[PDB]
RNA sequence: CUGCUUCUGGGUCGGGGUUUCGUACGUAGCAGAGCAGCUGCUGCGAUCUAUUGAAAGUCAGCCCUCGACACAAGGGUUUGU
RNA sequence: CAUGUUGGAACAAUGUAGGUAAGGGAAGUCGGCAAGCCGGAUCCGUAACUUCGGGAUAAGGAUUGGCUCUAAGGGCUGGCAG
RNA sequence: CCGCCGCAGGUGCAGAUCUUGGUGGUAGUAGCAAAUAUUCAAACGAGAACUUUGAAGGCCGAAGUGGAGAAGGGUUCCAUG
């Protein structure tokens, strides 16, 4: 119920137009932490480095349209801000999004 | 927490730029506690300061070029920038001949 | 500079060690009346002449 | 200016519709100026032809979904004839 | 090296600094100011005037990519081969 | 410290674009816009847009934002707190 994994294909090109050339990476980081909080309630959004590097894989500039995401929410770890579960957002590659829906990948 | 001092003396003892010092981030505590040179040799040999490679600058797409240099391909009138003189000079033709 | 007269490096020691703070027992005498040392000169601010 | 359960609702993604651009990569070809080798085969070769009105983008302030996916009967501050 | 002594969020007017504009083309303006045109190299071609030095990149044209070839221009060693 | 009788004067401030010191309104205002750009994770810590480490994306681009010096500075060097 709580300890939940979910695949997500996050359209950032439709999150990112009409940002400025040097804005469009660091702004597709805080729609990617927007649409964590979003679909799992969670304020402590933690983006894992693999993923940062991903979106930012073309330059600042240009970003993948559509980036594959697997969105895990998790019992926090010790010395506890008081958000219970923290999101953690981690990359997935993906050569077609064509047909690709929100999997609730198991554990 | 601060490995600049540990950063500066590593950079001086590989004898390379401060760039290409590695400090492992998961013993970062072990490297805090060095304070000298011959504390951070040790360090080097445990090889928990690296040394990362140069960042590579292929000249591959520069010899295939050239390569079609020595063909006469890429040497055509419209990519003739400086004149036929300053290009191959004629006292230098001269003195061969 | 680098290069220096001796009578201009006696110059600039007699200086570092006139700027030093006051030392904390020298308030605890009788009749006290330095809170701190106002001849202080920092190499930024006062350019000691020259 | 709007929306926030008539078992319904917006939202995310997907899929169609529209549309922009002009035919993707890969593979295939006795298409290709010619050239090199080996006794016709084999290479190197811009480009070309088919696959291919392909590929790619398309609401972020396009249209349509009843296909996935979670979410939604809350929280805060006030108001009396 | 961390964007020059701060970040965050929006993308109104006025700026400042960049652009681009249909048709016309200086009608604007004190005035083509500003902007724009022009630009490299190769091959042509080049006037008035002149102190014969120039003017001269005068003006005015052409060509320029990629690719596959061809020809020409050399050393070394015992009209030649290697 | 003062009343009375005398004595004496550097003896009465609203101004002098007066002097010195203090404080307003302006006003939480102008402003914190020259030289492209930051991002993610971790660590220390009461506390992190700015510190440090790692990773990414950038910039100077050898007439350098590089490595050394002369003038000038004078301890700014270095470690620890």
């Amino acid at each position: 119920n709580e300890v939940v994994t979910r695949e997500y294909t996050i359209n950032i090109h439709k999150r990112i137009h009409g940002v400025g050339f040097k804005k469009r990476a660091p702004r597709a980081l805080k729609e990617i932490r927007k649409f964590a909080m979003k679909e799992m309630g969670t304020p402590d959004v933690r983006i894992d480095t693999r993923l940062n590097k991903a979106v930012w894989a073309k330059g600042i500039r240009n970003v993948p349209y559509r980036i594959r995401v697997r969105l895990s929410r998790k019992r926090n770890e010790d010395e506890d801000s008081p958000n219970k579960l923290y999101t953690l957002v981690t990359y997935v590659p993906v050569t077609t999004f064509k047909n690709l829906q929100t999997v609730n990948v198991d554990e | 927490s601060m490995l600049r001092l540990q950063k500066r003396l590593a950079s001086s003892v590989l004898r390379c730029g401060k760039k290409k010092v590695w400090l492992d981030p998961n013993e970062t505590n072990e490297i805090a506690n060095a304070n000298s040179c011959q504390q951070i040799r040790k360090l080097i040999k445990d090889g928990l300061i690296i040394r990362k490679p140069v960042t590579v600058h292929s000249r591959a797409r520069c010899q295939k070029n050239t390569l079609a240099r020595r063909k006469g391909r890429h040497m055509g009138i419209g990519k003739r920038k400086g004149t036929a003189n300053a290009r191959m000079p004629e006292k230098v033709k001269w003195m061969r001949r | 500079s680098s290069h220096k007269t001796f009578r201009i490096k006696r110059f600039l020691a007699k200086k570092q060690k006139q700027n030093r703070p006051i030392p904390q027992w020298i308030w605890m005498k009788t009749g006290n009346k330095i809170r701190y040392n106002s001849k202080r000169r920092h190499w930024r601010r006062t350019k000691l002449g020259l």
